[PDB]
RNA sequence: UAGGUAGUUGGUGGGGUAACGGCCCACCAAGCCGAAGAUCGGUACGGGCCGUGAGAGCGGGAGCCCGGAGAUGGACACUGAGACACGGGUCCAGGCCCUACGGGGCGCAGCAGGCGCGAAACCUCCGCAAUGCGGGAAACCGCGACGGGGGGACCCCCAGU
């Protein structure tokens, strides 16, 4: 079974393009992320959305932060909506896809 | 509605203590409740307690002696780091060690006396003094 | 009354917002931060102004009190606008002639306004044709350019 | 004028104020785009560092390929279909999924001719 | 910083490890590209007039200098803005001293004197190793200098090694692995310049460096990146450390 | 100041670049941000830091160092490792200067000095001996950078009558 530097098990089937890091052609290399699904509308492309909290100082409370990024979706472990996944960095793909996803975890619910 | 059977509880002790009374019935009875009462006992507050079942959630009897001036609950539940009690000590308490305050370290519950002979930290829930 | 609104510990947000909503309800800041000084200030920000005296005034005084103080009607150079300004010393309107020049600073009451039984004014003459006016009152120094 | 720098409209839809100059670093040039002709002309660019690119505007061989990695530098007569553009197969502009047709059959254009200066195919079966 | 290069260098603005007065003048030397890098270097003037003192002013340091005085690994330099590093053999062979820079305890540098007879061999760290035309190996060394060694010692020789080599010559001698049971000097980081030898060695996916864990000699276990460990000796050191 | 976007968001095949990219192009779709404030207006060079307060905090970011941008306003190219170049080149707009009336030129937000504006800010000085930079095999040569003085109730420390 081939890895690419993450420890983590591959997808059970075969793609086509070469934008996919397990199948083809791509390098990833940086961040890695974990979110979920909000919209997969147009092609290959899907919108994950992660939270945390920020610190006020004065106050001395907490507040809830979101961050909303996009990530290709290659063909062999195409996401719906609401199902967790982890997503790496690389080059630019597009003018605002900068990762891509690589494992789905938790399907459905 | 409810939302903090703590609170209600050492409210009601320092409203019974101070007109008089001898003895306390705090109803709805955690775990909590009573790991504080532990250690509002070890340091002289408060007499002898015991558990009484009712069927439901349980009840608690405790005896006062008349030595406590006041005792309340920190609510918001800030955290605290191990060498950053003085802070709080100084804004809860009246001289540089008049009583207790009560600390939720990661392993169990004391006071921030014992916090820094072994060095941690962790929620302060409530005080007394 | 309650116990007070925004006690939580998630609640960062809505406490920030809840302050900087009613910090407006001032006045202080509301016109520190819209800058509602300048816009409407005929000397600009500055601390003393120079102009042109057109003509020679006196104003009553205030009810409990009788008296009439002499000023001066003074048009600026950086703006071109008209003011009215106050002479202070025992003699000192006798020194101003028209078609003059003179400094002008405030005259230093509450809040910048004007100060005692003067009520309008809210400035003052310091300088004429580049002489001190306090030493021109009480000898000590002459008066060029006639 | 060809640049090349960055856009002038957020991913949400507003409008951007320019707030220096164009770089000489950001600038591009002109489509060389490649005809079918009995001569094949070429020029030399000096590029950014003192480099250089060669880059050819009219083709004359074709280098075709094979499975067995056997060349052969045979001409070409005319293109077919290239999906690059719409209407580049009429006019013959040669880019890199053009279809030529050699004298040996057809064949698939494999390389940049603006780019690198050669025209490159494998013989494409039928 | 617009149209082209650096070209000058600021006192306030200089690299912390090179004991020099910030406050004296406004300029200092803008070091030529060379041997090392910038933060584990110094020019080859505030050696001759700062640390030694052979010199009060430069115009009376460059006429020393460029009459074959001053022998940095062997050979002669003559230009003031040489950068002398981490390892280096700085010799004046008239006066008959010898020295060995190296970094401090708190991060400076320093001119710990050496013997005569070992003034002539120089430590080097392997920091790359690939293959080049003719299919030869071409090693890459801490300093960026190299060396080529055929396609049957292909074994001897992998990344974070120690080679030893005679200065102005390099003929290799005595190859020292990286492993547990050797003898390492750290060389940047919060534990600078401390000795001891290897326990561990831990590695991490994607991307980031691996640590090592070191032992000294009074008994105490300490940790630095792997590629902060300078392999000097095995069981026992051969540079005189301080 | 409640809706904004139509190369705008994405895909397939390409051109161009030192290089990835709707950065440009030919086709196929209908996506993309937004009451957790999008869009449009207002003001503003960003930070290390600085003033004030017992602290929580409130106010400022000229001078020293580090990044960005500009050379009367707007467009554009040549040479080079690097520029679309403050003391290098074209065109337009807006000012001024020399001319034998045919033609030529110039733009101190470099250092001193001048006018205008204003309540508001200095000498048309001496030197490459020191710190550094460019050139040179080297001794050296140049530098209003930097170094030395002149003018001024600029801020601190130590004294006189
Ligand atoms: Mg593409
Ligand atoms: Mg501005
Ligand atoms: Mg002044
Ligand atoms: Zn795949």
């Amino acid at each position: 079974v081939r890895d690419i530097g993450l420890r983590i098990q591959p997808p059970a089937e075969k793609c086509d393009d070469p934008k996919c890091p397990w199948h083809g052609h791509l390098k990833i290399h940086g961040r890695v992320f974990e979110g979920i699904v909000v919209s997969d509308k147009p092609r290959k492309t899907v919108t994950v959305e992660r939270q945390y909290y920020h610190y006020l100082k004065k106050y001395e409370r907490y507040e809830l932060r979101r961050s909303r990024i996009h990530a290709h979706n290659p063909p062999c472990i195409n996401a719906k909506v609401g199902d967790r996944v982890l997503i790496a960095e690389t080059r630019p793909l597009s003018k605002t896809k900068h990762f891509v996803v690589v494992a789905v975890l938790e399907r459905a619910e | 509605t409810l939302l903090d059977p703590l609170a209600n509880a050492l409210s009601h002790i320092t409203n019974s203590e101070r007109v008089g009374k001898r003895e306390v019935y705090i109803k709805p009875a955690s775990k909590l409740i009573g790991e504080v009462l532990r250690v509002m006992q070890k340091y002289g507050y408060i007499g002898e307690f015991e558990f009484i079942d009712d069927g439901r959630a349980g009840v608690y009897r405790v005896q006062l002696l008349g030595k406590i001036n006041k005792a309340g609950a920190i609510k918001p539940r800030f955290p605290v780091k191990a060498r950053d009690y003085e802070r709080w000590e100084k804004r809860f308490l009246p001289a540089f060690e008049f009583g207790i305050l009560i600390v939720s370290t990661s392993q169990g519950v004391m006071s921030h006396k014992e916090a820094r002979e072994k060095g941690i930290g962790g929620r302060l829930i409530a005080y007394v003094y | 009354p309650g116990k007070k609104a925004p006690n939580g510990e998630f609640a960062g947000r809505k406490l920030k917002l809840k302050r900087k909503k009613f910090r407006w309800s001032d006045i202080r800041y509301k016109r520190r931060v819209l800058r509602l000084k300048e816009k409407s200030d005929p000397l600009e920000g500055a601390p003393q102004a120079r102009g042109i005296v057109l003509e020679k005034i006196a104003v009553e005084a205030k009810q409990p009190n009788s008296g009439m103080r002499k000023a001066v009607r003074v048009q600026l150079i950086k703006n071109g606008k008209v003011v009215t300004a106050f002479c202070p010393g025992d003699g000192a309107i006798k020194f101003i002639d028209e078609h003059d020049e003179v400094i002008i600073e405030g005259i230093g009451g509450p809040k910048g306004g004007s100060m005692g039984d003067i009520p309008g004014i809210r400035y003052k003459v310091v300088k004429v044709n580049r002489v001190s006016l306090k030493e021109l009152v009480k000898g000590r120094k002459e008066k060029p350019r006639r | 004028a060809i640049w090349q720098g960055r856009s002038l409209r957020k991913p949400s839809g507003g409008r951007i104020v320019l707030a220096r100059k164009k770089r000489k670093r950001e600038l591009g040039r002109e489509p060389s785009n490649t005809r079918v002709a009995e001569q094949d002309k070429r020029k030399i660019i000096r590029t950014y560092g003192g480099n250089k690119k060669v880059r050819l505007t009219a083709a004359a061989y074709a280098n075709v390929f094979d499975k067995s990695g056997k060349g052969r530098k045979v001409r070409i007569i005319r293109v077919i279909e290239n999906p690059a553009n719409r209407q580049f197969a009429r006019r013959n502009i040669i880019t890199k999924g053009a279809i030529i047709e050699t004298e040996i059959g057809k064949a698939k254009v494999t390389s940049r001719p603006g780019q690198d200066g050669v025209v490159n195919a494998i013989l494409l079966e039928e | 910083a617009r149209k082209g290069p650096k070209r000058h260098l600021k006192r306030l603005a200089a690299p912390t490890s090179w004991y020099i007065e910030r406050k004296a003048y406004k300029w200092a030397v803008r070091p030529r590209p060379g041997p090392h890098n910038m933060r584990t270097s110094i020019p080859l003037l505030y050696i001759v007039r700062d640390y030694l003192g052979y010199a009060k002013t430069a115009r009376e340091a460059r006429k020393i200098l460029n009459e074959g005085k001053f022998l940095v690994d062997g050979r002669v330099r003559k230009d003031y803005k040489f950068p002398v590093g981490i390892m280096d053999v700085v010799s004046i062979p008239e006066t008959g001293e010898h020295y060995r820079v190296l970094p401090n305890r708190i991060g400076k540098l320093i001119l710990h004197p050496i013997s005569e007879e070992e003034a002539n061999i120089k430590p080097l760290r392997i920091r790359n190793k690939r293959m080049v035309k003719g299919a030869k190996i071409q090693l890459n060394f801490h300093d960026g200098t190299n060396h080529l060694i055929p396609l049957s010692e292909k074994d001897n020789y992998f990344t974070s090694y120690t080679v030893l080599m005679k200065v102005p010559e390099r003929e290799i001698l005595e190859v020292l692995p990286f492993e547990k049971g050797a003898y390492v000097f750290v060389t940047q980081g919060k534990n600078v310049a401390r000795k001891g030898r290897i326990v561990e060695i831990k590695k991490f996916p994607m991307g980031w460096p691996d640590v090592v864990t070191i032992e000294d000699e009074e008994g105490e276990l300490f940790d630095t990146l792997k590629e902060y460990a300078f392999v000097v000796g095995r069981d026992k050191p051969r540079i005189s450390l301080p």
